[PDB]
């Protein structure tokens, strides 16, 4: 086998209309866990 | 001399250190000139040798520590 | 009424670290109080030695170490 | 069927350039997270007594615990010391692959599930209080009373024994695996100094793993190793701790002091000034950073002559670091110069940052000097100015100069710049203001301070807003980049020289670089060096 | 570091007061078994050099 | 060629291993059997027991430390908790 | 002696160590500023005037060297000598012990801080010990410096030498006061012997710097000096 | 009775990976990775009642 890299090695496909919409959601919900951890620690109170 | 061996057994630790020192040398300089003997076996050699004569000083030491008088 | 007078400049020990100094002072004073006598001058001076210094309160737990006879002191 | 093709070549993948890339993103996750976090503890002091909290201290000691873990121990080690390295140093010794593949692929997956108990223990009714630094008496069971704190000394543990894993076989890839005609001391300077790093990593992480495993069997098996009435002294651990504790950040640094020494010639077009001189000089750095471990000890009251003793020598540090710099400084000049790339703007604004950060260490390693700034906001800004501006400047110029390499897509050079401009003022007019809040008389760790320092932290809070939207930039152009399909040739950063005919040069001139890894196109193959190239012996 | 500087509560002699007693004494089975583990290292030594020998 | 290299090299091993047979049936057994007989003596002179003590100074407060039960049993246990050696 | 608002400077205190510590700190101040401007202006200057656009021939054949290596080595060297000189005898001079005349305690557990003079203890045997507490911010009294006051206030006469004891009894705390520039670690179950001078006759501020749990920021120190008749009707005035 | 060398080339015959080279390796992985999924699944609700503070009875 020897093939020819197309220059993409991006862990999964990206695209203009869909994807944003996926990537941006995952940005925000790995940004936003602390707040949901802060939260936590003040539930009961 | 009822003196020297006062200093030979007040002072273990460093006499003790001292000739493992020279065991350790005289080892490495001796074994380190044959020709079927590598590094590692030379060394596993003067170790051995160094176990020996650590164990028949360790029995020699508490041979005569029993003269605390 | 009142003198400015406590332990001196120790000369066992001139570091900072002088934690030993109050359980040293404290079984010197009890050595020389099982000997010589009671009323005698000169340990009222040790006396000084481990209260000045020690924060007091690990004395009470001290003496209650002591009291059952659980302390590890030679004397 | 590609499933079973995509999970053979990322999951059950044992090849260096498939890891190095879930290296970057696994350290981009960790460092968004941390990032948050401070920017929560920041918000929380900008202006005196309990704000958006309802005075909670101990969610503040797990705020400010966790940011300094995760970002100590999963943003930057991972991200830098083998991420770039694993990738890279096969290209310029000579190898087609690391040693041992199994161990290399193994060592990246210790750390997600590292991950996962660090936040389940944060998430937990009282959490790590300790801080990043924890201490024996705190943690004991007195304190907490849960599995909070147990699980991070279980992840520290894992961790260090991952990246201890993670450097065994790096080390024999580049001792054995050399090209013919490679001599070690013609190596090149980036991997000196990730050997060097490996080297000093493996020799010291396993006190850590000792120590901390001895201090951890405290709450369960009520061992008296540090119990004040048991026996045991907490100064101790200090000692343990802190020979571990001064050359971390030191092994932690040296890929950015290669990172550096490989930009400045390559976009200036000059060779480095003075190789051996510097190579001796770091080995010197390296040999030097191991018997200086208690200015971390200064005022818990040790005696006059060891304080003397471990005083006078951290002084010494400084010369070799001085000399560093003054080289890279004769390199610049003279050669040319292209100030407008943004690896070569990364690269001339950490020198500046690193110097005063090193002017401000060497501030307080005097007995006599830290007894005023021990424990205050002034070592805080010494050691956030030589790390955040350093390590993360290093770990920037690094993404942004390799990255055709690792993928082969172009960035946007205005937005990367855009970005960069605004990080380094946001960072710059952040730590400016602890220096005067520290050079008061304030300590560090205090969620509630007294009402004269209110300015200082208002100053710093805008500057950590915007380095928020800093992060956001560099997402949105990292985006950009992966989805712009923009191309790449084989060497993007070599140009003709002065006297090159435009049609002499693209034909009996091309495919000719300072390293080999521009040698090869810009997406590397699979099985790369089919023969080894031989050079003049 | 436990060993050369015994906090003061220790009896000012690193082998506890009443455990010193206790303690293990030079010549028992450990150096038995210290012997033994000499004699199984040369036995060790001697097998790998007659393995050598085919 | 290599047939006198190897029968050198193998001459040297089995000389070697010849001595080191001697070494380990020589000297080693004797010092092994004498280590165990005043390895026995040590055991056998000190068959007293007595091994039940109190009341003189008793615990010295630092004794079975008790901060987290032990997971063995109750948790008053030890995984070698011996009824004769072991006592509180 | 307190802080201020918008403040550059360290502040103005009164100790014979603080002192000598604000001196060698302007000493070091004035030998770094020299290398920090150097180091920022050979920066800007070897890029703002060697662009591409102004240099298009690099001087590449200049990798050796001759005689700048070794003032590399000297120079800073000779720098970190005249710095390293005056702080060593400043040590060696604060390591010593002047003549003693009298110890303070202050044991402090969690969250408040006791004080002990038992130093006079006589025919009274009536040692004076007490507490200092965080002033709630309620009670505060008018005009009061919220965060910075205690209630049971601690009291040193002036121009008196004291050999202050540090002791804890629990997770390790703090003794800082920036003014006096004297501090060291309640490390538990060691004491560590510390000294104190005030000149003038004041109220000084601190505080604890080494964590100690959620409450760490809840134990400010406040020592002020007294005169001699002051200090007697205080002292049997308890 | 040297069959090192029979086996060895029997073996090297088949394109299979190193580790399903050898036959009869497949049955032993199969019951292993149900067993690592039933071990993930027991772990999930193992964390879930560890962080909230309560104890089945
Ligand atoms: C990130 C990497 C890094 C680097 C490079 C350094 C560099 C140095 N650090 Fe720092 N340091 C830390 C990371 C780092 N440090 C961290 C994380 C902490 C806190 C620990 C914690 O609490 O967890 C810390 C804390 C710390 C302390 C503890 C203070 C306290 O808390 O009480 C001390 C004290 O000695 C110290 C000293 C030094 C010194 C002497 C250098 C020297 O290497 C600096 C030398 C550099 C220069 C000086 C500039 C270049 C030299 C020249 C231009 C030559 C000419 C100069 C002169 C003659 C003036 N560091
Ligand atoms: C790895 C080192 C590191 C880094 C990078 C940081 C980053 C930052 N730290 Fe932290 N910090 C520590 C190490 C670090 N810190 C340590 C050891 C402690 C002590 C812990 C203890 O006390 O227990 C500490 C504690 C600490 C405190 C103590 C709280 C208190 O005492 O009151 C504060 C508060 O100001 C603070 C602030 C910041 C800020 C504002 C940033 C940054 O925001 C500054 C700007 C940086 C960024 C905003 C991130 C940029 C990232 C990118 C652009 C993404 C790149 C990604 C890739 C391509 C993979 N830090
Ligand atoms: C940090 C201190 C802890 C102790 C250090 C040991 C750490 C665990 C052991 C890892 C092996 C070390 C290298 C051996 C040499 C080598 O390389 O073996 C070779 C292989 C890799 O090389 P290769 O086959 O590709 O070579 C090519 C051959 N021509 O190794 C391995 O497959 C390691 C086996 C997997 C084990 C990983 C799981 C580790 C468990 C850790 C928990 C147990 C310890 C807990 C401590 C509290
Ligand atoms: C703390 C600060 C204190 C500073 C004290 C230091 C004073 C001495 C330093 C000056 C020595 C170097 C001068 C060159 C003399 C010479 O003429 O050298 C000879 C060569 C000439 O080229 P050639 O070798 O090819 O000649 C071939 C003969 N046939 O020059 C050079 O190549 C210069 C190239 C490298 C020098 C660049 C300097 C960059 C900054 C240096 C440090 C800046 C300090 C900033 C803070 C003040
Ligand atoms: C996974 C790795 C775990 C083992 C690591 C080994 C490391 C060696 C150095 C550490 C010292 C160990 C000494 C204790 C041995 C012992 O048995 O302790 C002694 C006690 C009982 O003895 P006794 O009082 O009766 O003795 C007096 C005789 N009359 O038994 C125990 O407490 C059992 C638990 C000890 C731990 C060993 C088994 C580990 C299982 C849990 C794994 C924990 C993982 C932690 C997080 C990774
Ligand atoms: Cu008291 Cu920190
Ligand atoms: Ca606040
Ligand atoms: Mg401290």
């Amino acid at each position: 086998s020897a093939p020819k890299p197309g220059s993409t090695i991006p862990f999964y496909i990206n695209k203009k209309p869909l994807p944003t919409l996926l990537y941006f959601g995952t940005f925000g919900v790995i940004f936003s866990i602390p707040f949901i951890v802060v939260k936590y620690h003040n539930r009961n109170l | 001399n009822q003196r020297a061996l006062y200093y030979f057994n007040e002072h273990k630790w460093p006499i003790i250190l001292g000739t493992w020192a020279s065991t350790m040398g005289l080892s490495l300089y001796a074994a380190s000139r044959n020709r079927y003997d590598t590094a590692p076996q030379k060394l596993i050699q003067a170790r051995m040798y160094a176990q020996g004569v650590t164990v028949v000083v360790l029995l020699g030491s508490v041979y005569l520590s029993t003269l605390a008088n | 009424q009142f003198t400015f007078g406590t332990v001196g400049f120790d000369a066992r020990f001139p570091n900072t670290n002088q934690t030993k100094h109050c359980f040293q002072s404290y079984i010197d004073y009890f050595r020389c109080i099982k000997a010589k006598g009671e009323d005698f001058v000169p340990c009222k001076q040790f006396w000084h030695a481990y209260q000045s210094l020690c924060p007091m309160e690990w004395v009470e737990r001290w003496d209650e170490q002591r009291e059952n006879g659980t302390f590890p002191a030679p004397i | 069927n590609s499933w079973w093709t995509y999970v053979n070549r990322w999951i059950f993948s044992t090849n260096a350039k498939d890891i190095a890339i879930l290296y970057l993103l696994f350290g981009l996750v960790s460092g968004i997270i941390g990032s948050v976090f401070s920017f929560i503890i920041r918000m929380e002091l900008s202006a005196p007594g309990s704000q958006f909290l309802s005075g909670n201290g101990q969610l503040y000691n797990v705020a400010i615990s966790a940011h300094g873990i995760l970002m100590i121990f999963f943003f930057i080690i991972p991200a830098l010391f083998g991420a770039f390295g694993n990738y890279l140093v096969p290209l310029m010794i000579g190898a087609p692959d690391v040693a041992y593949p199994r161990v290399n692929n193994f060592t990246f997956w210790l750390l997600p599930p590292a991950l996962m108990l660090l936040l389940i223990s944060a998430l937990t009714e009282e959490g790590p209080g300790g801080g990043w630094t924890v201490y024996p008496p705190l943690s004991s069971i007195t304190s907490h009373s849960g599995p909070a704190i147990d699980l991070a000394i279980l992840s520290l543990q894992l961790t260090g024994i991952s990246s201890t894993l993670g450097s065994v076989n790096l080390i024999a890839t580049m001792i054995n695996m050399r090209a013919p005609g490679l001599s070690l001391y013609q190596m090149p300077l980036f991997a000196w100094a990730i050997m060097i790093t490996s080297i000093l990593l493996l020799l010291t992480l396993p006190v850590l793993a000792g120590g901390l495993f001895m201090l951890f069997s405290d709450r369960n098996l009520n061992t008296s190793f540090y119990a004040p009435e048991g026996g045991g002294d907490p100064v101790l651990y200090q000692h343990l701790f802190w020979f571990f504790g001064h050359p971390e950040v030191y092994i932690l640094i040296m890929p950015a002091f290669g990172v550096v020494s490989h930009i400045i010639p390559s976009l200036a077009h000059k060779p480095i000034f003075g190789k051996e001189g510097m190579l001796w000089a770091m080995l010197s750095i390296a040999l030097l950073g191991l018997m200086v471990w208690s200015h971390h000890l200064f005022t818990v009251g040790l005696d006059v002559d060891t304080r003397a003793y471990f005083s006078a020598a951290t002084m010494v540090i400084a010369i070799p670091t001085g000399i560093k710099i003054f080289s890279w400084l004769a390199t610049l000049t003279g050669g040319a110069i292209q100030w407008s790339r943004v690896p070569m703007l990364y690269a001339i604004g950490f020198l500046i940052l690193f110097t005063i950060g090193g002017l401000t260490g060497v501030i307080l390693s005097n007995s006599v000097l830290d007894i005023a700034f021990h424990d205050t906001y002034f070592v805080v800004a010494h050691f956030h100015y030589v790390l955040s501006m350093g390590a993360l400047f290093g770990l920037c110029g690094a993404y942004y100069y390799w990255s055709p390499k690792m993928f082969g897509l172009m960035y946007n050079e205005t937005l990367a710049s855009i970005q960069f401009w605004i990080l380094f003022i946001g960072v710059n007019i952040v730590f400016g203001p602890q220096h005067f809040l520290g050079l008061n008389g304030m300590p560090r760790r205090i969620p509630d301070y007294p009402e004269a320092f209110v300015g200082w932290n208002f100053v710093s809070s805008i500057g950590s807003v915007i380095s928020i939207l800093s992060l956001f930039l560099f997402m949105y152009v990292m985006y950009d980049q992966f989805t712009s399909n923009r191309v790449v040739k084989t060497n993007p950063y070599l140009i003709p020289s002065y006297f090159d005919d435009n049609v002499i040069f693209v034909n009996e001139k091309l495919g000719v670089a300072q390293s080999i890894e521009w040698l090869l196109h810009s997406p590397v193959h699979e099985h790369a060096f089919n023969t080894l190239p031989t050079k003049s012996i | 570091h436990s060993s050369l500087s015994p906090t003061f509560e220790l009896g000012a002699v690193w082998p506890p007061v009443g455990i010193a007693d206790k303690t293990i004494d030079p010549l028992e089975v450990p150096l038995l078994n210290t012997v033994i583990l000499l004699t199984s290292g040369a036995s060790l030594t001697y097998a790998h050099y007659s393995l050598i020998a085919r | 060629n290599w047939l006198e290299e190897v029968q050198a090299e193998e001459e040297h091993a089995k000389r070697s291993s010849e001595f080191w047979k001697k070494v380990t049936y020589y000297i080693g057994g004797p010092a092994l059997i004498l280590a165990s007989a005043n390895a026995y003596y040590i055991y056998c002179k000190h068959q007293e027991h007595a091994k039940h003590v109190e009341d003189t100074d008793p615990g010295y407060s630092f004794e079975n430390l008790r901060f987290k039960k032990y997971p063995w049993g109750d948790g008053s246990k030890t995984l070698f908790w011996n009824d004769k050696v072991n006592h509180l | 002696d307190a802080p201020s608002s918008w403040a550059l400077y360290f502040q103005d205190g009164a100790s014979p160590s603080y002192l000598g510590v604000t001196h060698l700190n302007d000493y070091l101040m004035f030998y770094l500023t020299f290398i920090f401007i150097g180091v920022i202006y050979a920066i800007c200057k070897a890029v703002i005037e060697y662009n591409y656009n102004s240099h298009p021939i690099a001087a590449k054949y200049t990798t050796h060297g001759s005689i700048v290596e070794f003032i590399w080595t000297l120079i800073p060297a000779l720098i970190l000598i005249l710095v390293a000189l005056p702080s060593f005898k400043l040590l060696y001079l604060l390591d010593e012990v002047q003549k003693p005349s009298m110890t303070v305690k202050a044991i402090g557990r969690q969250w408040f801080w006791t004080y002990e003079l038992n130093d006079f203890v006589t025919n009274e045997n009536e040692p004076v010990s007490f507490d200092s507490y965080m002033v709630p911010e309620e009670d505060l009294e008018e005009g009061s410096l919220r965060q910075l006051e205690v209630d049971n206030r601690l009291v040193l006469p002036i121009d008196t030498r004291i050999r202050l004891i540090l002791t804890s009894g629990d997770v390790i705390h703090s003794w800082a006061v920036p003014s006096l520039g004297i501090k060291c670690d309640c490390i538990p179950g060691r004491l560590n012997q510390v000294s104190l001078s005030i000149d003038r006759e004041g109220l000084f501020y601190g505080q604890c710097s080494e964590l100690c749990g959620v409450l760490h920021s809840s134990m400010p120190i406040v020592v002020q000096g007294v005169s001699l008749e002051d200090f007697l009707a205080w002292l049997e005035e308890n | 009775k040297n069959t090192i060398v029979q086996q060895q080339r029997f073996l090297q015959s088949i394109h299979k990976p190193t580790y399903l080279q050898r036959p009869g390796s497949f049955a032993l992985v199969y019951p292993y990775y149900a067993v690592m999924a039933g071990l993930g699944l027991y772990s999930l609700y193992a964390s879930g009642r560890v962080i909230f503070g309560k104890k089945d009875a």
